[PDB]
């Protein structure tokens, strides 16, 4: 319990660091509301079970040189919970531009303070995208990824290399073209109906899409995206396995670089 | 194999019971009677006792201060 | 953001077909370059390489140092790309670039070296056809290392140097007498860092066979063997051997 | 030097003044601006700041500031290391990199002014100019280039919009609202031709030239 | 570290305190044996000794650490300080040259600066803690 | 062990995970106030 | 975006083969550039290159000279371009740059030099060419630092001196005296940071030889030794080391 | 945009080239500009450089005054060339770019005009063509650094100079006597920053030879060599060697 | 790794020219051959030497500072105590030595008869031969002349 | 000149530090032994420069809190 | 599988601790503290 | 395998303390601390 501990305590720290880093930026793990003291204890009773077999000797140095280390942890926890959100927010914006083609937006179209559809339909998806992903293994991957960072990237004097943050910088990137590769049939289908509601104004330019479009745009897309809610199960899949496979890439792109 | 200081903290508590166990058995054997045992090495006993059981309130506080600080970190 | 690179990257493939070809005893010439492609994850770019493929003139090869010629082209062409890696190969097979085994090729060419100076040397002598070498080399291919600390002693206080010293002498007259010496030097070191070069000649065995004119005399025998003892750039120190014969050829 | 007094006193002091002054005295100042401009065409957030824009801008500036940093950790972090370095000429030649970085994208007329209003002498050299000075010309300079670069951003979405406004009214769509035709050509534009890569690209070479 | 750098130096002069107080135990307790010839050390000049080389402690050995159920057992180990002799006054037909006016007036002076040593060692820690809240 | 070594260790090692935690607490605040801003 | 610079690169390949056409024994040189990128993830800057295949006039054959003459052409036409990285090759092969051995080349200009000067004296005694020398020039390569802390030795306390002196003296008349002295000084210094110089003459052989006129008269042989002793810069402590004699040519 | 630098230094490479073409010995000038980059990646920025190879009038060649004429024009039209960056070739080889060796030139300079000196003065004595001499001189280019500090003696108390000084003298009378003295000097010093040069002679080697008039007499020689050490500016303590002998030419 | 030889054989080369160079005017154009062999020292070589000047002598001592006691009484009693820091003349070199030079030559020249060369005759080209060798008698360098006819 | 806030700081840091520092060669030198220092110098020396330090704790708190206050506000 | 080393010929010994004290009524007193390498298979 | 160090003549020593002492009625005394080095074979 003394030094002979309490320098061997030093075992502990830095792999508590990285889990805590992580659980602190994650999708899951880091949301608000989780108490504090559950997302800590976590990290704290995760490391517990991994300080072992994690052969570590480093020292917190006063006036810490070797912050340059602590900052290594946390920039990895950055790398693996940050990265993940990634699959989100093209959901996030899937949704969003769908309300953007219906009516509900155009308050955020000519000029606001309140912009009010996030909360519409882009919070749909996402917390379906957030079951779906939980739904796995997703909760435990991330933590399986970190404990391969901590055998893969453990402790170093050549922690992180360049030309590797843009991997995560130009990787979304994949959030456009996700968001759209999922909103592409109902985008399209809309702009038909868009279109042919316009060329009503050919016959009369009194047809006013204000009174004749939007009730009929509404009701065209919930109906449609009530039939294509179930091509987001697959479209997940997709969604985290490759941002996965970037993670992973770039935890194994590190080592043999290093 | 391993230290599982959970088990260290429980190696200084067995400790630090045995040795006060062993004072007051000491001290029971003398003032029962029994031949042998001197007064001097009664007291020397508790006195050595007495400073293993301090040591052992010593290290609670400041490991009960220590996880009352790693509890506070924001996260 | 992704196709226009390898576009790129196959048109330059072409365009250096077009310069190697270009050289004469070759009509067609063609390469296939070995680059990182953009993963978006690697950052490393391990060395790059360039298979090359040539059909020469018929009737003609080429030597090795128009090879040499071309792997140099190829080579700074490309950025970042050593010469070695760049691989070519004969409209059939017979790869002209040696990119575990050119150790016995570089053993050969050194007693190649050593015999084809020893017929220099002693041809005037004895005849053009009248004598015959073979040079055998012993060759130390590890990657040997060095880490010298020679210092100079200091036990002679004329040559030593003292950089601080502390001496208190103390006697009382029945003599009690005492004295305490305290003395921090200043030493000499020398620092080598050797690395043995890689491919050295640590061993020769050289057997001379020489043609009659009827044997020749003593002493052009022995002073032919001085020679070629000479030639051979002879060493005691390196087990070096030297045996020389004369009698009739065939 | 400083005898464990105040040393962990200035450590954690600087690390309390990071995410503000640090942060915005190097850059994710022009990339967080430009990023959303950027967000202001294509429509609505639909890209969630709190979860993955400053995130993003954060990894950018990380690739951006490497240089500097490895030149940092080159001429402080191995001498300030145990020996022959002690706070004092490792401050002045961990300022240099950063220094010189910052002066590099100042544009030549915000230090002139901040000279002219901080009642400084004559300036001898580009060294002599002190961080005082430095500090808010190079956040002027940098407020400048992020606004060219939002411009130079805008400048195909706005040609989208009035080409397809054009189109719609031309052909006779009296009075369709062309904003919610555009928003997926928006996003055609900016997939098909790899937008994203093009515009961390872009900034990242521009940010030092 | 930079954190047993800084109280390194009271560290090692108490614990020197301690060692020099149970040499002068040592003497007190052979008050009265025949042929004791009191012992005691050099402070200053053993601190300085320590600082500039560590402390290399001579004589001790430990058994092995084989798995559980081997009877650990330690030999008699002791500290590399010199133990000087204490120069003695008053002759007394047994050898035994302790003094109990001197060595009590040592002890008292002992005691007294390893109490000084504590409160140096607690004022420096308590400042690190208030620095870090 | 020395006694004084015993609690002088406890000390030391109380300082420094003190000190660690502290720079933890000002790293994470920094990051959740870089992550609060408006964009 | 990136077609542009690629764009750029081409251009000025084609300038280089367009413009170099205009030097006589050219008629096609194809090039090509290779700078790999302006990164962000290294500071080691791998070096750009270049290499071009030219094709000769037939009845002209190239001089060393106008091979160095197109390689800084290449060199000072594109910047970032140290003229190692120019690669040359012919209308069919022939290596003209060997992309460590300008030592060689050095050594020969300098001891072209000595040899040409020991000529030019000794030729007007003896005749135009009744004379020869050769050289032989030990050249020392090697990278050498050097520093000196020469102090001057304060041991006379006349030539000393003195910052500060406690110096307490004291006796009692059984005679007890005490003199304690303290001397703090200051020191005269000589800081050198010697930087020796790359590829100096450690060691000069000359060796001369004069044909006759019936051999020259010995005071005549004598002055021509001091005279090539005197041009070669003969130095006794290099181990400077000279030879002449006298003989009939053929 | 970069495309209008692009066209701003090809169209500057035609106004140089006209520039060089209206000179009298020039038909055209192929120029490449060679600006890399403002780079930062490095503390270097290697100078930007530029290439032309010049293709005179027939049948005249181009003075190097001249040379250096068209060298400085095109760094001076040019910002960001130094003169020394610029390279300059011949229609048909002809390296005129002479920017290791420098040492080797400068040193023939040195000598070419001490040898030159020597000639001119003894011409007039001897004969414009009896008198023959060469030059060998040593140069030093090792950097070199020398900071003396020199201190000046204060053991003479008449000399010295005291910042302050605590003095007792005490005494008994058994005479108990006691003389305290303290004293904090201060003292005189000099400090030189010598920062030696590069390119210094240090050792002149020259040999003389003069026809005969039959010999000169005694006093004649012993002048003329007293004149030549005079012009070589001969210094006994560079170890200087002077010898000059006399015999008739052929 | 194999331009070791290249560069050798370009060494050896220039050896035997130069040897050629001086010979052949004294016995003719071909009545002399010589072939050379250039052990190369192509290891990496780097030294650091730090010679400290000795300050054993008094004269020649240079001190920073000198703390000196004399005591003694008179049954006499005599004590001195002294402290001398010295300072110290250091001189350091880093030769870094070049890659690549000859640490041993053997050449062997033969000469052609005219009847042989008389005994000045070969001793004064043997002579030359080692001048043109530049014959280094630290290095080992080995030199054997013989005459004979050649074919 | 001017005020020169950054200056001002480190100045009064270093004179923070040096007291420190003096107070510690002082305690150095007594433990050691050296002759002259007296006890009460040393404790009264090290709570001054205790009460330095506390000091300076307190002005880095309350500058740290305005400064936190002030680049909080929404513009 | 070990080996025996109970034979000093062939002990391997890491460390040894030897106190020998005795007076000439000869007191006599003798610790000997052995610390051993030992030979050692593991046939899996 | 390890090899036998039962004779100084061929055991190494990293460290040794040696304590020797003798009064003349002789009363002795020896101590004697060491630290091995040993040779080591490592077959798998």
């Amino acid at each position: 319990t003394s030094e002979q501990w309490l320098y061997w305590l030093h075992l502990y720290f830095w792999p508590l660091l990285r889990v805590l880093a992580l659980i602190s930026t994650a999708p899951i793990l880091s949301e608000r509301a989780i108490p504090k003291r559950v997302k800590l204890g976590l990290g704290i009773m995760i490391t517990l079970v991994i300080a072992p077999s994690l052969p570590a000797n480093d020292t917190p140095l006063f006036s810490i040189a070797a912050l340059w280390l602590a900052m290594q942890q946390i920039l990895i926890g950055i790398a693996l919970g940050f990265t993940m959100q990634f699959a989100f927010a093209a959901v996030r914006t899937a949704g969003e531009f769908i309300g953007l083609q219906m009516g509900l937006s155009f308050a955020t179209f000519v000029d606001p303070g309140s912009h009010l559809n996030m909360p519409v339909l882009a919070r749909i998806m996402d917390m379906l995208a957030m079951l779906l992903f939980l739904t796995f293994n997703g909760h435990l991957w991330l933590i399986s990824l970190l404990v391969d960072t901590f055998h893969t990237l453990p402790i170093g004097s050549n922690p992180v290399n360049s030309n590797a943050f843009m991997a995560l910088a130009r990787a979304g990137g994949l959030i456009f073209l996700n968001g759209l590769m999922l909103a592409l049939p109902v985008i399209t289908l809309l702009l038909t109906l868009n279109l042919a509601l316009g060329l009503l104004n050919r016959m009369a330019p009194q047809l006013s899409i204000f009174v004749i479009g939007f009730p009929l745009t509404l009701t065209v897309g919930i109906m449609l995206m009530a039939a294509l809610m179930p091509l987001i199960a697959p479209f997940c899949e997709h969604l985290f396995s490759e941002i996965f496979n970037l993670l992973a890439d770039i935890v194994s792109e590190m080592p043999i670089n290093n | 194999s391993t230290v599982s200081f959970a088990g260290q903290l429980h190696a200084a508590l067995d400790r630090i019971s045995d040795r006060q166990a062993a004072a007051r058995v000491q001290a029971e054997k003398f003032t029962l009677g029994e031949p042998g045992i001197a007064l001097n090495d009664v007291m020397a006993d508790m006195q050595k006792a007495s400073v293993s059981m301090q040591m052992g309130i010593q290290v609670r506080n400041k490991l009960v201060a220590a996880y009352q600080e790693v509890m506070s970190m924001q996260v | 953001q992704f196709s226009e690179q390898v576009n790129y990257q196959r048109a330059l493939e072409g365009e250096l077909a077009r310069t190697i070809e270009t050289l004469g005893p070759v009509k067609s010439a063609r390469v296939h370059l070995a680059m990182p492609k953009p993963s978006l994850f690697v950052r490393e770019q391990k060395s790059p390489s360039a298979s090359v493929t040539v059909t020469l003139e018929p009737g003609r090869a080429l030597d090795e140092g128009q090879i040499s010629a071309v792997v140099h082209l190829v080579s700074s062409a490309v950025a970042g790309l050593p010469p070695g890696n760049v691989t070519l190969v004969d409209q059939s097979g017979h790869l002209l670039t040696q990119s575990n085994d050119a150790q016995l090729k570089f053993a050969n060419d050194v007693e190649s070296r050593i015999q084809r100076r020893i017929e220099a040397i002693l041809s005037p002598i004895v005849g053009n056809g009248n004598v015959h070498a073979q040079v055998t080399a012993q060759l130390d291919f590890a990657n040997k290392e060095q880490t010298e600390e020679h210092y100079s002693p200091n036990g002679d206080a004329s040559k030593a140097t003292l950089r601080s010293r502390q001496l208190n002498i103390s006697e009382q007259v029945p003599r009690s007498t005492q004295r305490n010496e305290t003395s921090n030097y200043e030493v000499d070191r020398t620092i080598r860092h050797t690395k043995m070069n890689v491919g050295d000649i640590e061993r020769l065995s050289v057997a001379v066979v020489v043609n009659y004119k009827l044997p020749l005399t003593a002493d052009q025998m022995k002073q032919i063997e001085d020679l070629t003892r000479e030639a051979m750039g002879f060493s005691d120190k390196r087990g070096d051997t030297l045996n020389v014969v004369n009698s009739p050829f065939s | 030097s400083w005898s464990l007094s105040v040393q962990t006193l200035v450590f954690i002091t600087s690390l309390t003044f990071l995410p503000a002054i640090l942060l915005m005295m190097t850059s994710f100042t022009r990339i967080i601006i430009v990023f959303g401009l950027l967000r202001n065409a294509l429509g609505t957030p639909s890209a969630p700041p709190n979860q993955v824009l400053l995130g993003l801008a954060l990894f950018l500036t990380f690739f951006i500031m490497s240089p500097v940093i490895d030149k940092i950790y080159v001429d402080a972090y191995q001498p300030f290391s145990e020996q022959k370095i002690s706070m004092q000429e490792a401050l002045d030649k961990g300022a240099q990199p950063l220094r010189a970085f910052m002066l590099r994208q100042t544009r030549e007329a915000d230090l002139a002014l901040f000279a002219r209003l901080a009642n400084s002498g004559p300036l001898q050299g580009p060294e002599a100019v002190p961080m005082r000075i430095l500090l808010p010309a190079y956040v002027t300079s940098e407020l400048k280039t992020a606004f060219q670069i939002g411009f130079t951003i805008f400048i195909p979405f706005l040609i989208i919009d009035l080409v397809i406004a054009s189109v719609l009214m031309a052909l006779g769509m009296m009075m369709v609202p062309p904003a919610t035709i555009a928003l997926p050509f928006k996003l055609m534009l900016f997939v098909l031709v790899d937008g994203w890569q093009l515009l961390m690209g872009s900034l990242a070479q521009s940010f030092y030239s | 570290d930079r954190l047993d750098a800084a109280l390194r130096f009271q560290q090692e002069a108490l614990n020197l305190r301690a060692q020099r107080q149970e040499i002068l135990a040592a003497n007190i307790a052979n008050a009265d044996t025949p042929g004791y010839q009191a012992r005691d050390i050099d402070f200053a000049s053993e601190l300085k000794k320590v600082m500039v080389r560590g402390r290399e402690e001579t004589g001790g050995v430990a058994l092995t650490l084989t798995s559980s159920h081997h009877i650990p057992a330690q030999a008699v180990s002791s500290p590399a300080v010199d133990l000087l002799y204490r120069v003695p006054d008053q002759p007394s037909l047994d050898g035994n040259t302790v003094d109990m006016d001197r060595e009590r007036t040592q002890f008292a002076d002992n005691s007294l600066k390893y109490q000084m040593g504590l409160t140096v060692l607690g004022s420096q820690l308590k400042g690190m803690m208030n620095v870090l809240q």
